RNA sequence: AUGUGGAUUAAUUCGAUGCAACGCGAAGAACCUUACCUGGGUUUGACAUGCACAGGACGCCGGCAGAGAUGUCGGUUCCCUUGUGGCCUGUGUGCAGGUGGUGCAUGGCUGUCGUCAGCUCGUGUCGUGAGAUGUUGGGUUAAGUCCCGCAACGAGCGCAACCCUUGUCUCAUGUUGCCAGCACGUUAUGGUGGGGACUCGUGAGAGACUGCCGGGGUCAACUCGGAGGAAGGUGGGGAUGACGUCAAGUCAUCAUGCCCCUUAUGUCCAGGGCUUCACACAUGCUACAAUGGCCGGUACAAAGGGCUGCGAUGCCGUGAGGUGGAGCGAAUCCUUUCAAAGCCGGUCUCAGUUCGGAUCGGGGUCUGCAACUCGACCCCGUGAAGUCGGAGUCGCUAGUAAUCGCAGAUCAGCAACGCU
């Protein structure tokens, strides 16, 4: 876990995205490329699309995932089973 | 030991007593090589046994010793195919030794919940005779006059 | 002035005789007290008692180095020296004994790709 | 090791953290010394050369 | 692995560092350029065989003594090859830079010079077997030198195989500490690839 | 009363016992007192490496550093002597410190 | 906890495959290393050089857009001197560039037979010929080490020696090291004035050569015993791989012949991976409880590391650690007075246990721009399997086997129980 001391980090591009989104009050897909942006509650009605390697996921974020990291909730490996 | 016989070490004597089979108990029990946690176990296990027992615990080593130690064994030969097994005379030394080996084997797996006082039970009652040490002294003379037969052998 | 070192498993020590009474002096504290252990008074005093002129000689002993066993076995060796150096009369009985031959074994050197000493790693024809 | 790489990798990183030795001539990033600042098999050879004034094989 | 270089085996009785210089922190930076300089001195000159390069450093002067089967292509009569030397070394920035000039006695009592030949010999047209032939001969006349053993491996002839053939004549007793072995080691180039030549000398036993 | 301690510290016992010995007759010639090469000791630096590339590790070998210093407390360091230390001219094998 | 097999995934980069691979090439995989997969740029090109047509620019420090490369703009601009050198921006020309292939083409390096003692050549002689003698038999040794007669006479690589360490003594030698014998400390210890009488650390020499005696021996090798001596019959351990075999490993160290891409299989960056598992194998630690777990007191060593690094005393934290920072390029200051086991005192009376600790939750510290896949450390809750083990199988003959510790290599952070 991150320490307090310094703090949440959040990528300066998608910070200014997500300001300009919440400002202009339109709600969008954004395309992500960023695996290591913490949530913030700025993000609770936004949808971002991450990148898993293959192709932009599309999530939809609530005040549930609050203090989780993006990549958390979008699989990098399937596993069908045997 | 191709060559020939290999030298022998000159064991040294105990100086609390003076019998030198109290330093080969203390180097067969020793266990991960911790000499002082040994030979102090061992002195306190022998005055257990001379409080039990009411006499001198040299004495009573020696009758244990006695009484345990054999005189013939077995050895196993297979021969045209088949496995036999044949009884050979045993030095006297070597008997000595492995009366304390057994001792050491016997004193090691039984059920009184403390070694320290169990060691010093199981030399009262191989002493007795009543011992497993003995038990096992007698199934092994019983084998060796039962397979007396295939003696001609001489190996 | 009378002076001896005895070396053994890297133990260095240092003897000083005296003849006045039988007191050991180690590092200002007495044998007893010092590394109370039976086998090692009884090792310390072996030279002194063969010689049978116990209570006559007081030493006092510099400890560098070494165990506890090494340190008792070089004392023992520096002491026997020192009586022989003070008396070289009682030289055929001492040899005799084996008080005045020093102990020629310590640490030696252990490979590389053994994990000490002499030992080896497990050796599997698998 | 390709040329490319030991180029970019004397060049100067954009972070701090992107630093790493890349031994000199034979550019192995991996079985490297930092104050011979060469490898295992570069050392070898320099030494059993004698190229290094003061390296000489063990035994004691 | 078979054999160890008696080289580095004798390092510490018989032969001598042929560098000598003292530093701990610019170390690093003092190895690299010499093991640079002599990495582009090597390439450069091919022409002229060179026996051995020594470098001896004194906080900023550095001294660099050279020797070579024959000094008329390594020097110019108007200093040609030096001058290309010297402009070398300035712009690999080595401070104050000084050239010396050493000259072997004999041409073919060392293992470097007949080694280059042989790999010459063989590269352009000559028969390994001639080649050896006469490498032997001409080590053998000189009365200083006992023993040589020369070896070629790789591919011979064009065939597609690898022959590993030596021959040997006086003293190779390389496990004697106290023998004097000298060591050579070069590639022959040829149109198919590329061919290693070892040659193996004894010169006298030496006591001190 | 004031001492200089001049540091030899080479890496061959040859170089360092010969610097040593131009030391102190340098220093005897130009009337100083000096206590000597005092022994001091030798720094082991052990590496070991493995035999060739792409496993067979299991026989190595290890090289040395050898590094031999020397202690030289001169007294009375007189001006001629310490510039008679100055102008000597040393092998590249030894360097010397002042301090 | 590592490495592999087998199955998935777009990829889990490649090689090695009984002896002789499987804590391997990985002495430190979040970017780099990676060469794998998606996507966005790129072009005689990220990076060198010679030939023609265009020139004094190139080279650089910053704002703006972008997943980043990169595109556009703000500030400086040649050092020589008339021929141009240095440097490179646009066109190419050759060509750079490839961890793409080929260890059944190779150089070099390396493992095993094996630290086994065997393996050869000159002359001669014999037979026709492929060939034999020397290298046969007896004795002896760790050894083709040696003696005896023999068509053999000699020599070579090997064996021992010469090299390192360890076992002693003598001489030289006193600081940052020690204290014999004298003075100052007075709780802090040679700490301080003084001193080689021994270690202490590094220079020279001596000492093991069957040296001598008795018996066996072909009077010879060699062997048993005995005296002196530290060592007695190569004192101990090391450096030290004869010709060759295994087409043994390594084009993923480097270089190297040939084929292949060049507008790509080259090149820069954003995220992901090499740590995925319904199983198997190999190597290690923890054990499976009393020779013990736990608590308090308590004495004994070595060696090495320390500049953009060790880090004193003091203060706050249970402890990770936070402030601070003396002494140090280092017998001096730190790595605690280098300890653990060891000795004394107390509880547990044999329990799935006060042994034993993994898994899963709740709180923090440290290095890093970047700890979810994916690091390490401290505190708490959680309390699973496991009672000496199956056929089979492995190491070990003196400081040996067992048991308990310390430092270093790679390193800002660690996968550190592996290696030295
Ligand atoms: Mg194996
Ligand atoms: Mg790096
Ligand atoms: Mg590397
Ligand atoms: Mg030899
Ligand atoms: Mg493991
Ligand atoms: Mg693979
Ligand atoms: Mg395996
Ligand atoms: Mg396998
Ligand atoms: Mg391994
Ligand atoms: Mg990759
Ligand atoms: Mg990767
Ligand atoms: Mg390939
Ligand atoms: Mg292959
Ligand atoms: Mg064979
Ligand atoms: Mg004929
Ligand atoms: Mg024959
Ligand atoms: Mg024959
Ligand atoms: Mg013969
Ligand atoms: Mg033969
Ligand atoms: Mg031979
Ligand atoms: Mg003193
Ligand atoms: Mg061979
Ligand atoms: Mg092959
Ligand atoms: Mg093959
Ligand atoms: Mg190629
Ligand atoms: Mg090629
Ligand atoms: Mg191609
Ligand atoms: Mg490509
Ligand atoms: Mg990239
Ligand atoms: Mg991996
Ligand atoms: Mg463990
Ligand atoms: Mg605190
Ligand atoms: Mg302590
Ligand atoms: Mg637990
Ligand atoms: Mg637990
Ligand atoms: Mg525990
Ligand atoms: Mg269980
Ligand atoms: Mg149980
Ligand atoms: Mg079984
Ligand atoms: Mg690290
Ligand atoms: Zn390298």
């Amino acid at each position: 876990p991150r320490s307090l001391k310094k703090g949440p980090f959040v990528d300066d591009h998608l910070l200014k995205k997500v300001d300009v989104q919440n400002e202009k009050n339109t709600k969008q897909v954004i395309k992500t490329w960023s695996r290591r942006s913490t949530i913030i509650p700025d993000f609770i009605g936004h949808t971002f699309a991450v990148h898993d390697g293959r192709k932009h996921v599309p999530v939809f974020v609530t005040e549930a995932m609050v203090g989780h990291k993006l990549g958390e909730f979008a699989p990098t490996r399937t596993f069908k089973g045997h | 030991p191709r060559k020939g016989p290999a030298p022998k070490r000159p064991l040294v004597n105990d100086p609390v007593y003076g019998s030198q089979l109290v330093t080969q108990l203390v180097n067969k029990v020793l266990l991960e090589g911790k000499k002082s946690l040994a030979e102090r176990i061992v002195y306190g296990a022998l005055e257990q046994a001379r409080e039990k027992t009411g006499t001198d615990p040299v004495v009573t080593l020696k009758r244990a010793l006695d009484n345990v130690k054999p005189a013939l064994e077995v050895r196993s030969r297979r021969v045209g195919g088949a496995t036999y097994q044949v009884p050979v005379e045993v030095r006297p030394d070597r008997s000595t030794t492995l009366a304390l080996r057994w001792l050491v084997n016997f004193s090691r797996q039984r059920r009184e919940k403390t070694m320290v006082e169990r060691l010093a039970n199981e030399i009262l009652d191989a002493s007795n005779g009543l011992g497993a040490s003995v038990k096992r002294r007698e199934d092994t003379h019983k084998m060796a006059e039962a397979n007396r037969a295939f003696a001609h052998y001489r190996w | 002035p009378i002076q001896t070192v005895g070396r053994r498993k890297e133990a260095v020590v240092r003897v000083r005789l005296v003849p006045g009474t039988g007191q050991f002096n180690l590092d200002g504290r007495t044998l007893e007290n010092y590394f109370p252990n039976k086998v090692h008074q009884q090792l310390i005093k072996a030279p002194l008692v063969t010689v049978d002129r116990v209570d006559q000689f007081d030493i006092y002993a510099h400890l560098d180095g070494g165990g506890p066993s090494g340190q008792a076995g070089a004392l023992r060796l520096a002491i026997a020296r020192a009586l022989i150096l003070v008396q070289p009369e009682d030289r055929p009985a001492l040899k005799k004994a084996g008080f005045l031959t020093r102990d020629p074994r310590a640490i030696e050197r252990k490979k590389y790709g053994l994990k000490k000493a002499r030992k080896a790693p497990q050796y599997s024809k698998r | 090791a390709k040329k490319a790489l030991v180029h970019k990798a004397n060049k100067k990183p954009k972070f701090a953290v992107r630093a790493y030795t890349r031994c000199n001539k034979c550019g192995r990033p991996h079985s490297v010394y930092r104050k011979f600042g060469l490898c295992r098999i570069c050392l070898r050879e320099m030494a059993h050369a004698g190229e290094l004034p003061g390296v000489q094989k063990s035994s004691w | 692995g078979q054999k160890i270089n008696p080289h580095g085996f004798r390092l510490g009785i018989t032969t001598e560092w042929k560098s000598r210089w003292y530093a701990d922190k610019q170390y690093k930076d003092y190895v690299k350029e010499d093991v640079a300089i002599r990495k582009l001195l090597a390439t450069g000159l091919e022409r002229a065989g060179i026996a051995d390069v020594e470098i001896e450093r004194t906080r900023d002067r550095v001294r660099v003594d050279i020797h070579t089967a024959r000094p008329g292509i390594v020097i110019g009569r108007r200093g040609t090859e030096a001058d290309r030397i010297r402009a070398d070394l300035e712009k690999l920035t080595g401070k104050q830079v000084q050239l010396n000039i050493l000259e072997v006695k004999n041409p073919e009592s060392q293992a470097q010079l007949v080694a280059q030949g042989v790999a010459e010999q063989l590269s352009n047209r000559v028969a390994f077997r001639r080649a050896m032939r006469k490498a032997i001969q001409s080590a053998m006349r000189q009365p200083n030198v006992k023993g040589i053993r020369v070896q070629c491996s790789g591919r011979l002839g064009g065939a597609e195989m690898s022959r590993s053939e030596f021959y040997r004549e006086g003293r190779v007793p390389l496990h004697t500490l106290r023998a004097d072995i000298d060591y050579g080691l070069y590639e022959a180039k040829t149109t198919f690839g590329r061919i290693g030549v070892k040659v193996w000398i004894y010169k006298g036993d030496i006591v001190g | 009363g004031q001492k200089i301690r001049i540091r030899l510290k080479a890496y061959d016992h040859e170089a360092i016992d010969a610097s040593a010995r131009k030391i102190v007759e340098t220093v005897t010639r130009t009337g100083a007192s000096v206590v000597g090469p005092v022994p001091l000791p030798t720094e082991k630096n052990v590496y070991c490496v493995i035999r060739s590339p792409h496993k067979y590790k299991d026989s190595r070998e290890h090289f040395e550093m050898r590094t031999h210093k020397r202690l030289i407390d001169i007294l009375d360091p007189t001006p001629k002597t310490v510039d008679a230390l100055m102008r000597i001219d040393l092998p590249a094998s030894v360097d010397v410190n002042i301090q």
